[PDB]
């Protein structure tokens, strides 16, 4: 994984006010290299690939069993209400006869 | 066949043909489209909530992240709102640098719309053959504003800084070398067969429809509607130049293509017009440029509504001001928007290829669908 | 001084108030949402071809909810189109406002929006659902006195 | 009927020609020079005005905080204390977190001191993102020019046009 | 605070014909009722969905020659009126907008039809495109010659190498 761009590594300028970005996927996916700047040169892009191919070849094969999961679970009932989809896929099919005045 | 026949595909965020984080609900009968179902917001941000207790200072660079690809049409808009509130004035030379980069930014939109549109109708080279000259365009743009994209160079009253030296002739010289590129787009494009039978019937949208839809742009243009708000708002100095408004009379989507072709090459005609007849004199207004802490641009209490003419429609902002530098209300119109509201209804009973094509005959990018 | 919709309007016996005008000098009127959804189709009788915009917007925190209509006309050999703005205030424990797709279908994204920050409910919207937001989400964001509830992934990249 | 036959014949001829068309169009650019930058053996040479890590002089800073506040995010800390026997602001700490910037220019542009500027270096990717949070130290190196790394060759993009 | 104006203007329609244009009238045709049991396309001669100068042929075609051909007594006047209406509801865009969208409503009520749909302004009439480039046509011809000349060849070749 890398992460590009300023809204990947920490939210960027949707850091402070906005209500809905993720400040930076590091809290979803293991990050291995971070690429920081607001559009970044393509040259930049290069160069974080070059330090991922860097960390890469130093890869031996214990690092293998350092990347399956360990695979945890726990599993109980939850006396929630189940409900169906709401985006059900049916759109524009029918409407004319949606008026209902 | 109403279920368990008819197959319900989720051609969602994840997509090539979709254009960023578009998602589509699409109910299929053995290719044929049934109907579908758009789902946006992906990449829904809260722009309108952050613009709210930021200055205007503090969000330009907030602006160029809808429709990021015509980011000067964005930053246009954002400067010429609370400027037209205060009742600020803009020099001429401010103007047709305006201009030039406003023609400079719809033509690189449409020459990325053009890459993706023929990557989903299956042609690959086209997507580097407009790099290699969109290429050319950042350069102007970085050379001029400093970056790439996002470029931070429009201000209230004017812009950030003056033309550099040695800019005039290598904008001429992009212009003569674009021309003949656009001659090769149209040689390599525009006849072929596979191109034609994928485009020529698709989509086809009535002008009166299009007006109740609320399209605007080259989606409003191709259906007879010779509507164009750079010539009906009196915009900045289009008046000045000769240029004609680029319409078709057939709604599909090659009427679509052939209007963003001919909206390139009379983008071409007016940067070459505003750079013969570039005016002298200052940029920036020294009205309003004057350790001491810094006040930003307090609002009017009233409300007000701006439109431009961004490459994919009409983008407006409606701004509400609260005597204070935070605008009380800071809704956005985005072209995009509004013109994705009619895809249901042209690919319903076509097929499941065809909405590739009908996809990229819109010009739609994610980030200014949603904000 | 009365607009030319407004003195229209009166001449044909129809209700409303004049607000004033925006800084371009464009109407501003105010309409009951009780008589919106026959005022709308009036609208389009008197020549209102283009719904430009319709957006939605908080008067006050703890108050009133507005829902505003930019209209405009698009016609071959007008040289100064007619633009109109219309506002319809609707309470905030219950927004009721009818919906104009049935007159306008520009409206039929954007009411949702109106739906989706604001929470403004629109009756003969077919499809009135959550459209930028998750569509599970619970509350309206756009509202001045709206407060996040602390997700995890909202917080500080620590 | 036979008319029919003529048209399906004119209608493919021309097909064919426009595919031919389509294949000298596109082989027509293989007789013309690549336009790729071999990166990283060969680098851009950056504009004058080109926009990347600050460089921080911390002689010239008076601790003002206004470009804390013309910050679009208020991302600069700057930590100071006040030096009673002369009622100056003293800085302590300034630390720029280039994980949050997007230079933007805005603390470069309303500096009163200009000892803020924006450098050419690029390319400031880093394996873990709390090494981004450049401090006072870091912020005043020198950025390495591409034009005195030897091993590499340097486009310009565009004639120097200073003729 | 203030008050809700133009509450019916207490004038309104002050004589004349009165507008058809009216909240009753819309809601009316909305729901799916015929607002005007009248057919003002009759009595005018015109069909359906009929331009703008028809209408104002008929009205003079039907007020000075069949009508005035007809009596003489004042009855004829009143007649005029009868024919003022009908004109009125089909020669003013916004009233004949209403007319048209109602009689769609109560031709089928059960799907409904846009206003814009029922109106016949809307056809867009802004003159021609500008023409896209001429075609070139002697490359086809060139490549036809050569695929003929190619099968007639193969037909020679044929012919003379399997004897
Ligand atoms: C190597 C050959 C590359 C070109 C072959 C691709 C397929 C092709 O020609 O389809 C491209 C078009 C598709 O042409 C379509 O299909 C039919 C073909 O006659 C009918 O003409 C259809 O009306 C036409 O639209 O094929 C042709 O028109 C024949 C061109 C022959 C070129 C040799
Ligand atoms: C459907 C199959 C592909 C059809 C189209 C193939 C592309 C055609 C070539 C398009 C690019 C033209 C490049 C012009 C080069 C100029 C210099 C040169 O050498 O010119 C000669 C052109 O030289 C060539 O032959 C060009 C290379 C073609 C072979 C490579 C492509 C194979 C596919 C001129 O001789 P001529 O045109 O008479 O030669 C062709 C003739 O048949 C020879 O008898
Ligand atoms: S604006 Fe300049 S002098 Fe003032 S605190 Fe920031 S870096 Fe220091
Ligand atoms: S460049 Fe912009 S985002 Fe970065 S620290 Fe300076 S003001 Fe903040």
């Amino acid at each position: 994984v890398i992460a590009m761009g300023a809204c990947t590594i920490t939210g960027g300028m949707f850091s402070t006010d906005s209500y809905s970005t993720v400040r930076g996927v590091d809290k979803l996916i293991p990050v291995d290299v971070y690429l920081p700047g607001c559009p970044p040169k393509p040259e930049a892009v290069i160069d974080a690939i070059t330090k991922l191919r860097k960390k890469i070849s130093r890869e031996i094969y214990e690092d293998r069993i350092k990347s399956q999961p360990k695979n945890r679970c726990f599993t109980i009932n939850h006396k929630f209400r189940v409900g169906r989809s709401i985006h059900t896929g049916n759109y524009d099919q029918a409407l004319l006869y949606k008026y209902k005045s | 066949t109403t279920r368990k026949d008819l197959m319900i595909v989720n051609m969602g965020p994840h997509h090539p043909s979709m254009h960023g984080v578009l998602r589509l609900i699409v109910t299929l009968d053995g290719e044929d489209v049934i109907d579908c179902e758009p789902i946006v917001g992906y990449l829904h941000r809260g722009m309108e909530k952050i613009a709210e207790n930021r200055t205007i200072i503090q969000y330009l660079p907030y602006v160029t992240r809808w429709d990021y690809l015509a980011t000067m049409f964005t930053e246009a808009i954002t400067v010429n709102g609370p400027e037209q509130l205060g009742n600020i004035q803009v020099p001429k030379r401010a103007s047709y640098i305006r201009v030039i980069m406003l023609e400079l930014s719809r033509i690189a939109s449409h020459l990325l719309w053009l890459g993706p549109f023929m990557a989903d109708i299956g042609a690959q080279t086209p997507f580097f053959y407009i790099l290699r000259e969109r290429e050319l365009i950042y350069d102007l743009f970085e050379a001029a504003t400093g970056m790439r994209m996002m470029h931070n160079y429009f201000r209230i009253g004017g812009v950030a800084a003056d033309l550099p030296y040695g800019w005039i002739d290598k904008c001429l010289d992009f212009c003569d070398y674009f021309l003949i590129g656009l001659t090769e787009y149209q040689k390599l494009i525009t006849r072929n067969p596979i191109f034609l039978e994928r485009v020529e019937n698709v989509g086809i949208i009535g002008g009166e429809e299009a007006i109740n839809w609320g399209l605007s742009g080259p989606m409003l243009r191709a259906s007879g509607i010779q509507w164009d708000l750079r010539k009906v708002d009196h915009y900045e100095c289009y008046d000045e130049f000769d240029w004609e408004v680029q319409w078709q009379k057939e709604g599909d989507s090659l009427a679509r293509y052939l209007i963003r072709i001919g909206e390139m090459a009379e983008s071409v005609k007016i940067i070459q017009q505003a750079l013969e007849g570039i005016p002298g004199g200052p940029y920036e207004n020294l009205e309003i440029r004057r350790k001491k802490p810094s006040p930003a641009f307090e609002l009017s209490k009233q409300e007000l509504y701006v439109r431009v003419e961004a490459p994919k429609g009409e983008l407006g902002i409606f701004l509400i001001g609260d005597q204070s530098v935070f605008p009380w209300r800071w809704k956005i119109r985005p072209p995009g928007f509004i013109n994705l509201q009619i895809l249901p209804q042209l690919v319903k009973k076509m097929k499941l290829a065809d909405i590739m094509t009908i996809l990229g005959s819109i010009d739609i990018i994610m980030g200014e669908v949603d904000r | 001084m009365q607009g030319r919709l407004s003195a229209w309007l009166v001449k044909h016996g129809l209700v409303h108030r004049s607000l004033g005008f925006d800084y371009q000098g464009i109407e501003t009127l105010q309409i009951k949402p009780e008589d919106w959804h026959s005022i709308a189709v009036i609208l389009y009788v008197y020549g209102y071809n283009y719904l430009r915009s319709q957006c939605a917007y908080d008067v006050a925190p703890g108050g009133l909810l507005a829902s505003v209509y930019h209209l405009t006309r698009i016609e071959y050999g007008v040289d100064q189109p007619e633009e109109v703005c219309i506002k319809v205030f609707a309470p905030r424990r219950n927004p009721r406002i009818p919906s104009v797709f049935w007159v306008w279908k520009s409206a039929d994204f954007q009411e949702r929006e109106s739906y989706d920050m604001f929470g403004i409910s629109y009756d003969n919207h077919p499809r009135l659902k959550r459209i930028l937001m998750p569509e599970s989400w619970i509350g309206w964001p756009l509202r001045k006195d709206y407060i996040v509830p602390n997700f995890y992934e909202i917080q500080d990249a620590y | 009927m036979v008319t029919g036959f003529i048209n399906y014949g004119q209608q493919t001829i021309r097909a064919a020609r426009y595919i031919g068309q389509s294949f000298m169009i596109t082989l027509s650019h293989a007789n013309r020079l690549p336009v790729t930058i071999q990166y990283p053996y060969e680098k851009l040479i950056t504009s004058e005005r080109f926009r990347g890590r600050i460089h921080f002089e911390f002689d010239k800073c008076i601790a003002c905080e206004v470009c804390v506040r013309a910050c679009p995010i208020d991302l600069p800390v700057v930590d100071w204390k006040l030096e009673t026997d002369i009622r100056k602001k003293r800085l302590l700490n300034y630390s720029i977190d280039f994980g949050i910037c997007i230079f933007c220019g805005n603390c470069v542009e309303y500096c009163p001191t200009n000892c803020l500027s924006m450098t050419e270096e690029y390319e400031l990717s880093t394996y873990d993102r709390h090494e981004l949070n450049y401090n006072q130290i870091a912020l005043g190196r020198l950025p390495i020019s591409i034009t005195d790394d030897y091993t590499i060759r340097t486009i310009l993009n565009s004639p120097q046009t200073k003729e | 605070s203030w008050e809700g104006e133009g509450e019916n203007s207490p004038m309104e329609m002050p004589k004349g014909p009165p507008s058809i244009i009216s909240a009753l009238n819309v809601e009316k045709a909305l729901r799916g009722i015929g607002i005007t049991d009248v057919d003002h396309y009759a009595r005018l001669g015109l069909r359906r969905g009929c331009t703008y100068d028809q209408v104002g042929a008929a009205y003079e075609i039907q007020v000075k020659e069949l009508s005035s051909q007809g009596m003489d007594e004042e009855q004829f006047n009143k007649e005029r009126d009868l024919l003022k209406e009908s004109y009125n509801i089909l020669s003013s865009e916004q009233e004949r907008r209403l007319y048209d969208w109602s009689l769609a409503r109560n031709s089928a009520p059960e799907r409904y039809m846009w206003p814009f749909e029922a109106d016949i302004t809307q056809t867009p009439r802004w003159g021609t495109p500008p023409p896209q480039e001429p075609e070139d046509v002697g490359p086809t011809t060139a490549v036809g010659y050569f695929l003929l000349a190619w099968f007639v060849f193969s037909f020679i070749l044929s012919i003379a190498l399997n004897r």
